[PDB]
C-alpha cells in the first residue's frame, strides 16, 4: 500500500502564498527522508527540498531559498511545502519522494528517491 | 552550483543497447541514482548506489561507476524503455541534491 | 558550512588510567650521543593520572554520541588508540565561539589542515565517510565542523595525500608556550587489545606554530562511518607539569630512557 | 637512604634534625637522635652498620625484602 499522494495545487498569481501537501501511507513514515521535486513543463527535473526523517535537519535550493518552508507532521504522515512570493518561475509539477535514512542519517548516498507521489499541479500566471 | 552534464537525446535500434552519460565534476567520488520518467507519469528509479537495482527493474538496466565515467546500460532495448533518463547525485559540497540534464531515449 | 543537527546527543562517561611512563619528548633539537642531560621542561609526570573515553565511528541506532570539551592546563599529552584512522584532530581555544580566536587541526583524506579563525563551531562537529561499492574503497565526503570562519589569523595546508580508510599507538604533546603552539608526535604499531600501552617512546619534535592565541580548552574530533544498515577507537589525555627530567641518549642520539627528578627520594638521588 | 637501584626501588627518607610530627609519609616513622626516619622498620636486634644514618643508628635492606633501622 506504499503510496504518496500530493495536493494543495492551484493557479495562482505571482506574489502569492501556497501551501503543498503530501500524504504518506502503507509504510513507515518516520524512517524516510522525504523531498520535493518539482518539473517545470516541458523541462527537466528539478530538486526543491529535503527534511529528514525527524525533521532535525533540512536542506533548500538556492532558487526557493528564503521563500520556501520544508515540514513533516510524523503523527499524521504528511509532508508539507510553504511556498511565499510566488514567481512565474515558480510553474511547475511538484513531486514528493522518500528515501531510506541509514541509521540517523539521509544523505542519500546508499539510497535514492524510490517512491515518488503523481504530482501536484502549481501554475503561477498573471 | 554543481553541474550534472547529459546528452540530450540517445537513438537505438530494437535489440541493440543504449548508453547514457552522467557528466560531473569529481563524479567518481559520487553515488549516482538514476530515474526512468515515460511522458506522462512520475519518474522511477532504476538505478541507485551507481549499480543496484530496485526490486521490480527488469536485469537489462545496469549503472557503472569507474574511473570517472558513470554510465547508465540498457541492453536488448524494447519499445517501452522510450523514456526520459536523469542521473542525481547528493553533492555534499553545496548541501544539493542534483538532477542531471536529462536524455532523451527514443527507439529507431 | 551547514552543520548536521542530531536530536537525541549524548556522551560516554569518563574512565580513567594511568601514563605509566609515557609522554617524553625531545626538548630541543641537539644531537647528543650517549649521555645524560637535564633539563626543566613542560613533562608529563610519570605515573600521571589519564582520563580517557572512546571515539563511535558507527551508528548501529539513531544516538549521537559526542566527545567532551576537556582542559588545557599548561599542555596535555594525546595519545589513540586505533585500527583506522578514526581520531582526525582537535580544536583549541578559550570561548571556542566567533567572540575569540580558535585553532582547528584537522586531517582529511587529503591533507592535514591547520587553521586559526574566529570559528563558530557545530554542536556535533561532523567528518562523514561511505562505501564506494562500484571502487571498493571508502570516500569521505561530510565536513561539517564549523558553520562560520571569519577574520582568520592562520591557514596552512599540508601537501595532498591518501590516507587508508594490530592496532596503532599515536600519540601527541601538545604546548602552548611564547606564542607557539609546539606539537611532538610519535606512531607505533601495538599489539594490544584494550587500555593504554605500558613503555617508553619518546615523541619527536613535529612542528611549532606562531599562532599566538590563548588555550584553555579542547575538543576530540574524529570520523563517522556512515553505513546502510563495534572496535571503537580509544583516546587518552593527560596534562603537562613543569618538572625537571634527566634523559639518556644513546650513541645514535635516540632517548633511551629518563628519569623524573621529583617523582620519588629515589629519583631525586639518581 | 636508599640500598642499590640494583637491588631495589624502595627507600627511607631521614628529615634531619626534625620532630615526628612536622612531617611520602608511609606508616614506618621512628624519632632518631638524628631526625625523623620515614619508611624503615626500627629493628631492636644490632649488626653492623651498612648505611650510617647517625647517633649510632643503621640502616640495611633485608627479610619479602625491607628496609630496616637498628
Ligand atoms: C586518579 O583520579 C581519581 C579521581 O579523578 C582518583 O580517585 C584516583 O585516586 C587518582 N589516581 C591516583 C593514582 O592518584
Ligand atoms: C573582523 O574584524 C573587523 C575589525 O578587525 C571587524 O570590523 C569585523 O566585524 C570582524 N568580523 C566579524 C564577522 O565581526
Ligand atoms: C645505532 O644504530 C646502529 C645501526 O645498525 C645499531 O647497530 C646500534 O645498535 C645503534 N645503537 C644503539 C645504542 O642501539
Ligand atoms: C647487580 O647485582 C648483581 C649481583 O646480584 C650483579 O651480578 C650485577 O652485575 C649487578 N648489576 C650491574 C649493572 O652491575
Ligand atoms: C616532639 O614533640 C612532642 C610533642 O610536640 C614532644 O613531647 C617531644 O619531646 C618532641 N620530641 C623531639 C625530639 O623534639
Ligand atoms: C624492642 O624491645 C622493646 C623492649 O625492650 C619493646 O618495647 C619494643 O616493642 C621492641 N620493638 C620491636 C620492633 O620488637
Amino acid at each position: 500500500e506504499v503510496q504518496l499522494v500530493e495536493s494543495g495545487g492551484g493557479v495562482v498569481q505571482p506574489g502569492r502564498s501556497l501551501r503543498l501537501s503530501c500524504a504518506a501511507s502503507g509504510f513507515t513514515f518516520s524512517s524516510y527522508g522525504m523531498h520535493w521535486v518539482r518539473q517545470a513543463p516541458g523541462k527537466g527535473l528539478e530538486w526543491v527540498a529535503v527534511i529528514w526523517y525527524d525533521g532535525s535537519n533540512n536542506f533548500y535550493a538556492d532558487s526557493v531559498k528564503g521563500r520556501f518552508t520544508i515540514s513533516r507532521d510524523n503523527f499524521k504522515n504528511t509532508l508539507y511545502l510553504q511556498m511565499n512570493s510566488l514567481r512565474a518561475e515558480d510553474t511547475a509539477v511538484y513531486y514528493c519522494a522518500r528515501s531510506y535514512c541509514s541509521g540517523g542519517f539521509c544523505f542519500g548516498y546508499y539510497y535514492g528517491l524510490d517512491v515518488w507521489g503523481q504530482g501536484t499541479t502549481v501554475t503561477v500566471s498573471s | 552550483s554543481y553541474e550534472l552534464t547529459q546528452p540530450p537525446s540517445v537513438s537505438v535500434a530494437p535489440g541493440k543497447t543504449a548508453t547514457i552519460t552522467c557528466g560531473g565534476n569529481n563524479i567518481g567520488t559520487k553515488s549516482v541514482h538514476w530515474y526512468q520518467q515515460k511522458p506522462g507519469q512520475a519518474p522511477v528509479l532504476v538505478i541507485y548506489y551507481n549499480s543496484d537495482r530496485p526490486s521490480g527493474i527488469p536485469e537489462r538496466f545496469s549503472g557503472s561507476n569507474s574511473g570517472n565515467t558513470v554510465t547508465l546500460t540498457i541492453s536488448r532495448v524494447e519499445a517501452g524503455d522510450e523514456a526520459d533518463y536523469y542521473c542525481q547525485v547528493w553533492d555534499s559540497g553545496s548541501d544539493h541534491y542534483v538532477f542531471g540534464t536529462g536524455t532523451k531515449v527514443t527507439v529507431v | 558550512s551547514q552543520c548536521v543537527n542530531f536530536t537525541t546527543r549524548t556522551q560516554l562517561p569518563p574512565a580513567y588510567t594511568n601514563s605509566f611512563t609515557r609522554g617524553v619528548y625531545y626538548p630541543d633539537k641537539v644531537f647528543r650521543s650517549s649521555v645524560l642531560h637535564s633539563t626543566q621542561d613542560l613533562f608529563l609526570p610519570f605515573f600521571s593520572n589519564v582520563t580517557w573515553f572512546h571515539a563511535i565511528h558507527v551508528s548501529g541506532g539513531t544516538k549521537r554520541f559526542a566527545n567532551p570539551v576537556l582542559p588545557f592546563n599548561d599542555g596535555v599529552y594525546f595519545a589513540s588508540t586505533e585500527k583506522s584512522n578514526i581520531i582526525r584532530g582537535w580544536i583549541f581555544g578559550t570561548t571556542l565561539d566567533s567572540k575569540t580566536q580558535s585553532l582547528l587541526i584537522v586531517n582529511n583524506a587529503t591533507n592535514v589542515v591547520i587553521k586559526v579563525c574566529e570559528f563558530q563551531f557545530c554542536n556535533d562537529p561532523f567528518l562523514g565517510v561511505y562505501y564506494h561499492k562500484n571502487n571498493k574503497s571508502w570516500m569521505e565526503s561530510e565536513f561539517r565542523v564549523y558553520s562560520s570562519a571569519n577574520n582568520c589569523t592562520f591557514e596552512y595546508v599540508s601537501q595532498p595525500f591518501l590516507m587508508d580508510l594490530f592496532k596503532n599507538l599515536r600519540e601527541f604533546v601538545f604546548k602552548n608556550i611564547d606564542g607557539y603552539f609546539k606539537i611532538y608526535s610519535k606512531h607505533t604499531p601495538i599489539n594490544l587489545v584494550r587500555g593504554l600501552p605500558q613503555g617508553f617512546s619518546a615523541l619527536e619534535p613535529l612542528v611549532d606554530l606562531p599562532i599566538g592565541i590563548n588555550i584553555t580548552r579542547f575538543q576530540t574530533l574524529h570520523i563517522s562511518y556512515l553505513t546502510p544498515g563495534a572496535g571503537a577507537a580509544a583516546y587518552y589525555v593527560g596534562y603537562l607539569q613543569p618538572r625537571t627530567f634527566l634523559l639518556k641518549y644513546n650513541e645514535n642520539g635516540t632517548i633511551t630512557d629518563a628519569v623524573d627528578c621529583a617523582l620519588d627520594p629515589l629519583s631525586e638521588t639518581k | 637512604i636508599t640500598p642499590g637501584t640494583n637491588t631495589s626501588n624502595q627507600v627511607a627518607v631521614l628529615y634531619q634534625g626534625v620532630n615526628c610530627t612536622e612531617v611520602s609519609t608511609g606508616s614506618n616513622v621512628f624519632q632518631t637522635r638524628a631526625g625523623c626516619l620515614i619508611g624503615a622498620e626500627h629493628v631492636n636486634n644490632s649488626y653492623e652498620c651498612d648505611i650510617p644514618i647517625g647517633a649510632g643508628i643503621c640502616a640495611s635492606y633485608q627479610t619479602s625484602q625491607s628496609i630496616i633501622a637498628y
